[PDB]
């Protein structure tokens, strides 16, 4: 009747974030973000030795891998006849290697290519790298199972001795190209013996071969002072001892 | 700069366990205030209004001095006082001249009496729900602060800096975030209990005081003003008879008159 | 402190599985109770409100005073009889003088039904509205408290401290997960659930209460005091009018008088 | 408990892609019902109130009866009907004598169209807004459940022994998790869809409500009483004025009637 | 089923930068159309406000003829029309007859100029305020689901079966997480962004309208009915004493008239 | 992208200890402009009302002049100022002639005071409560922007490549961990320090603004318009009364008058 | 003025809770699950892991360890000239394993204990641990670094060649002791290294001396077809090389 017709009426105000939502969102995600990390943390701990050897032992195949480079790279800068497998370590002269039934010589270019990859592989190996990582030249020899055993053991050592003969022999055009010091390196770094059976190949021809195959230090080795041993200077010239008329 | 180092370096140098014990005896301390200041309140506000309501249907059948008399000296709180006086101003007395002098036989209602005695002025402001509805926010949030303030502590603490010390360092790690997680579930606990209670003591509250303002609404009728007015068109009406009737009766009074003087002359 | 981890070794001792069962228990209790006081007496309160509903179109073209009786027996429920009392006042009834006596010849409306057969009062304090609208976020909360309490618990039990026995430190981690989650699942469940029957509850609820107050609009019509004063205006002008021709007829008259008065002389 | 154990792993035994295809049913039904039931609805009333408020404008020039007629035909839908029957019951006819007959000059509003045609009664109840501004809630909820639900499937069959039970066992709580969240966050888009939807169809159903009610205010024009209250006024000034001037007039007519029966005897 | 089993793995091989692209993509279109929607347009209803109180405010000591002219003038072309004239209705003018002309020398209030000028239909409704209070929530909801879904992508890549490739997993979760997080900051951040440019946008809205609707109140007096009933009330107690002194005056002029006329026989 | 990758390098250039400083010095301004915007308003707000109590207090028995002077002279803030004219103007003077001028006798209420005295007007809008209501969650907003944020330039700088970087990039992600805890504790503190003001201040400006209008509703009574209505029936049932008698009189006079006459001839 | 006191009241519609900072939270809650247990598990994994090669490498030394132990244990119950070291995974000769100036056949102890040691080396091959881990076996041969180098190299070459005719001549009582199967076996088993020179502690006695040494499979070495050479069953005797006029 006598109602009061300017009442207020107080505006329907949008009520606000409650603020649990919102800060328990804050504490929920900073949980996720310190599982996350403590994770990260845990797993980087608990795998930094195996990291630290991991990366060692990628550093150790960069550095490998590159004296390979720098060494097949010398090879056709100078004779092509010189192949490097850095897959595996191993210096092949296919064509110019192949030997014949009951022999143990090779053809010229086989001595051309020998001796011009003897002062590489010693410049490479003088390199830091080589200094760091390089050890002994192991030399290769391969035989069949077929006929008599001893008969292919015996043509295997004689071609062995005659590849090193080839090396170290008086005459040899290499050593009219080579200095004391390097002379000595050779004999250091070469070893002559070993023989293996392998069938990854279809052809019994190419057995008769021979093959450089280097090898290099453990990651735990890191070159033993004392393995190392000395040779007196040359006095006389080495003669090789094999029936080369035959 | 070296300043955020510092505050770091201070903030995490305390012991993990100061901090559920911080949470706790603060939510404790904001609990007992919310008991004291809001759920007492509310309680005696409740039993205060059922008091007056039961005070008040005892009068319903007493004379209209009488209820008033006894509403006036009922009514002793200065929010119910001022309410009281504010409704009575709104209360319309009705007199008739009886034996001689102005009696009051009815008294009109104008306004229901749930505009004077309000909700916000009988229970919102006196509980100051305008505060005490965000109490259990406020509540989570100290308990939140708690639980990321044992967090920092127990990551400053992480350090496995050998692989052997991981399984160690993760296991104290998950130590002190269980301490934070203490804290925070005694806030949230705290919380709900306290909106339980809040709510409900709300629901009462208003229950009641529906119950009481039905009470003096019940003793007054309304409807004053549209019985006047049919009364005054009534008045007219039966005004504009009386005019002519009284100038009728005039008329014929000195026809009369005037033929008594003639015959007398 | 040794008071903080005594607290600590009672709150992690208990079995994991009586912290989800502990969940489900206090939200299945909150649900029933929910079922029994919101719920089924809106479903009644909804009931009756179409049972008065189809009683008010039954007297649709019934006398006023017929009307006016079916009405006061119809409203027995207190607030429902409260309700309708003040409605009473509210209404006006229009007297005429037939056969000597006066008669109701009809009522009229001064305020909306509403006013008296409120949402508040019909609906929101029988129901509690005024707690129930927050129990979901105490249910979402009690399985909030659930969470971080089988956190808790599965972080204490992490303590292998031994490569052989971390595979059952996990496992019983994983368990009290799981249990922390079945019970934050089941009161978000129950929590909106309780909403979507509340919601739709107190939507019928507003609806069949308007449909409840517009058939108790329907019966009266409003604009009485309107007519009113228009009548008092109409009169106000015709007494002028009357004024003026009643004095004329009156100079008149008196010409009349007094010219057969000269004629007696 | 073996109850709690038994229970958890008959709910963990669903295939996990069973969780995400029935939060993305039950949303979808959700969905269709809000669209049914809300959007529809709500496109419909908004359509009709502007056909409403286009024939409310036809009758802008016509005659007060003319227009009255065309209203009462115009709202034939219950609650329209309804509310122009109490609106209608608002207005104030204002009748004044034309050849001796007492016809409607002009028809005055005594309250605002909006008082009847309510954004309650035509727009609140139609949608069932009550309900359906918490359904983006509910949605968000059972996406929430499905997510918990996939994770505790995940966890329930989580296999530490092993270090390759470690790594199938975390690949398939993953791929739970990955299905449950593919279900969750259908749910949330779905929120989000009907949160845009239902604000923006509840804004223009007020919006051409606010249109229709301002065509019907146009028609009529307020303030009535207080045009009465001043006519009243000035009659009372203009009675007293007028009584004074008839009181002087019938003295002066009583003079020269006397003066004219002096001259005659 | 067979589609399911296609959409987890459509959704498995998903590119992890593309999830934080599309966030940001959406986030910015929301943005977008938050700025020309809502900002844009509450900055020019803020302006018109303004603009409107400098113009009410300049006729403040103006003719009331002068004043509604112009006012009517000021709202005719706008969307402030209706409201003006309802608003106009609501002014009772007083009119005095000044030089034998009916002149308007007073305009009266009979109600606040916030009952026509209404937050909702001038700010709420053109604002869209029902949809963009929940804008900042809508963000929020993009922001967690780009998130969850990247991490889910970045743990279900993380799968190291040896200890060797451990490195590579970190790094690899440590991008995913990034582009996660991306995602959830830019999310969030438009939705603080937002929520402060709207909340003060709508508070500077609000006030201005409150100085508009102030400004219209300033320029006429409330309180007309009050003031014509104290005036009826004055009259009917003055006709009274105005009654008894005419009637004494009659008596004593026809009193002096008939010893006149006694005199002249 | 290369747009991501660049927006990703451009984002984390920043140093790690900036997003802790900027959370703690944005949060730190924030609140600064929350206590000078709002708590050192909203307290001077309080003590006016507090002191224009008193000061309504020390005339409750003045002259109605001098009390209307007092109060003029009283508000001259902008709104206190538009509410006391908007309130007097409310306020209905009766008059009397005493004895030859009117004089105010008493004055009456026909609205209460908190009207136009609104809490609205005096406190939301001048507090800016629209806006401040919104910051704390703002607050909480920017804790988790910066803790994404500076857990981005982490995850971005992480490098893998050497076990000692691997370090490095560990324990600065963990630093920047132990920067978005502490960013968040900080922001969390403060939107609970914010909400304890705000709400603790909102309260006690709506007490206090109750007491200032419970103050100013104490000094006139209300009710006037009632009391003129029956003062009205009351001169309509007199008036009747007083003619008839006067009536009586006039005819027993002239009968009287007329005796004398017919004597003296 | 002309309003009614009583009119409909509450009108305030109940908002609806913002939901999505409550998903947000939820979502965030089950992430931050996600990332602790894939912590733990990740960290429990990985841990194992560790462990699990650490132990592998332990077993299979303490596999080596056992298979020597029991070798020298054999070789000590045959005859006592036999010198084992498990230290190196070597087999030596202490006095019978001396040679002298042009000298590349063994006395007769020295013969009779090269033809003793192989069937304990058939044996230690036989065993699981044999299986499991046994490398063919290399004859490395040592001599003095002074005199010719080239005749040196010969000499210990010849030694080597005149061992493995020991032990696969048809004269010799090895290959009328064995059978099919033992002679395929020590074919596969037998093969022949190179040649050092790690003279030391100017003894010349000692430094001209010929040992066998055994390798072993590493935890990450593959054993496949492609390695295993089967030698042909045997058609013909062999006859040694080396006449003994030589
Ligand atoms: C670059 C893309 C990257 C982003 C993509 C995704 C974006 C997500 C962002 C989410 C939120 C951002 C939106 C903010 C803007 C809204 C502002 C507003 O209030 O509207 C302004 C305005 C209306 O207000 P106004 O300014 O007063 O209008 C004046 C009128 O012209 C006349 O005045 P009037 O008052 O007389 O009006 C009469 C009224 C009367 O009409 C009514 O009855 C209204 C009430 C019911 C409305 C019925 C319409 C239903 C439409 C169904 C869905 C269509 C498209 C769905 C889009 C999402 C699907 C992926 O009519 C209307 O107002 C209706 C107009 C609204 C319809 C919009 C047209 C359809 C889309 C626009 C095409 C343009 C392309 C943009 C991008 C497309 C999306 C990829 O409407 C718009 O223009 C809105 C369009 C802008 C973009 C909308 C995108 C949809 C948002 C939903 C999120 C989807 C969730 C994920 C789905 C997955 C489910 C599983
Ligand atoms: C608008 C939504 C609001 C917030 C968004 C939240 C983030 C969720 C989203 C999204 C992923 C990004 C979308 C894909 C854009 C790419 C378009 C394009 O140019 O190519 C089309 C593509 C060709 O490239 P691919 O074959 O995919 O190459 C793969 C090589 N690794 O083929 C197509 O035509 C369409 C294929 C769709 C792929 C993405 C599907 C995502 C759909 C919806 C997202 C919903 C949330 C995800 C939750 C997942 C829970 C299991
Ligand atoms: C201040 C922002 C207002 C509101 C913010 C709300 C949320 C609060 C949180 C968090 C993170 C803030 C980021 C850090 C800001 C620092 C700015 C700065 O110092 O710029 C200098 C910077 C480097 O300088 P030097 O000293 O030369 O660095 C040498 C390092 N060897 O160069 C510059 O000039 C500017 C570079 C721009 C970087 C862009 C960062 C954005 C800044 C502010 C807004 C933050 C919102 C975060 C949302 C993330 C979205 C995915
Ligand atoms: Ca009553
Ligand atoms: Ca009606
Ligand atoms: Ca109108
Ligand atoms: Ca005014
Ligand atoms: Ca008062």
């Amino acid at each position: 009747m006598f109602g009061n017709a300017f009442g207020v009426k107080k505006r329907r105000s949008d009520e606000a974030e409650k603020p649990f939502w919102i800060s328990y969102a804050d504490l929920m995600t900073a949980m996720m973000v310190l599982f996350l990390v403590v994770m990260v943390a845990s797993l980087s701990s608990v795998t930094q030795r195996i990291q630290r050897a991991e990366q060692g032992e990628k550093a150790r195949g960069q550095d490998i891998s590159r004296l390979c480079e720098r060494l097949e790279l010398h090879a056709r800068n100078v004779n092509k006849n010189i192949v490097v497998d850095c897959h595996d370590n191993r210096i092949s002269f296919g064509e110019a290697g192949r030997f014949a039934h009951n022999q143990f010589f090779l053809n010229a270019e086989g001595q051309k290519a020998l001796q011009d990859v003897v002062p590489l592989v010693l410049e490479a190996s003088n390199s830091e790298e080589g200094k760091k990582w390089f050890k002994q030249i192991v030399i290769e020899g391969f035989t069949d199972t077929d006929g008599s055993y001893l008969y292919n053991l015996h043509l295997s050592l004689q071609r062995s001795e005659w590849v090193m003969c080839s090396l170290l022999d008086s005459r040899s055009p290499l050593q009219k190209n080579i200095s004391a010091e390097q002379q000595l390196q050779i004999r250091k770094l070469f070893l002559a013996g070993g023989v293996s059976f392998n069938n990854a190949k279809e052809s019994k021809e190419a057995s008769r071969r021979v093959e450089l195959r280097m090898q290099f230090f453990g990651l735990k080795d890191k070159r033993d002072k004392a393995d190392e041993v000395d040779f007196p200077p040359v006095v006389n010239k080495e003669v090789c001892q094999l029936v080369m008329p035959l | 700069m070296s300043w955020l180092n510092s505050i770091l370096v201070t903030l995490t140098s305390v012991e993990p366990y100061k901090v559920p014990v911080t949470v706790i005896v603060t939510v404790t301390f904001a609990f007992v205030c919310f008991i004291f200041f809001y759920l007492l309140r509310s309680i005696r506000i409740i039993y205060g209004l059922k008091k007056y309501t039961r005070s008040i249907n005892s009068i319903e059948k007493s004379a209209p001095e009488v209820q008033l008399e006894h509403l006036k000296s009922l009514f002793q709180r200065s929010e119910l006082k001022h309410a009281w006086n504010e409704f009575e101003e709104s209360l319309h007395s009705q007199y008739e001249l009886e034996n001689g002098e102005e009696k009051i036989v009815r008294i009109r209602a104008t306004a229901p009496s749930a505009s004077f005695f309000s909700e916000q002025q009988l229970v919102d402001i006196p509980l100051n729900t305008e505060f005490f509805k965000h109490l259990p926010g406020i509540l989570t949030g100290m308990g939140i602060i708690g639980t990321f303030y044992g967090l920092m502590i127990g990551l400053n603490h992480f350090d496995p800096s050998t692989p052997e010390q991981v399984s160690s360092s993760v296991n104290n790690l998950l130590r002190d975030v269980l301490y934070a997680f203490l804290g925070s579930a005694f806030a949230i606990f705290a919380s709900i209990l306290v909106t339980w209670l809040e709510k409900l003591s709300i629901a009462k509250s208003y229950k009641y005081l529906e119950k009481f303002t039905a009470a003096l609404d019940s003793l007054y009728d309304s409807g004053v003003g549209e019985e006047y007015l049919a009364s005054l068109v009534k008045s007219s009406n039966e005004s504009a008879t009386q005019a002519r009737h009284l100038k009728e009766s005039l008329v014929t009074d000195l026809r009369d008159m005037l033929l008594h003087l003639a015959e007398s002359q």
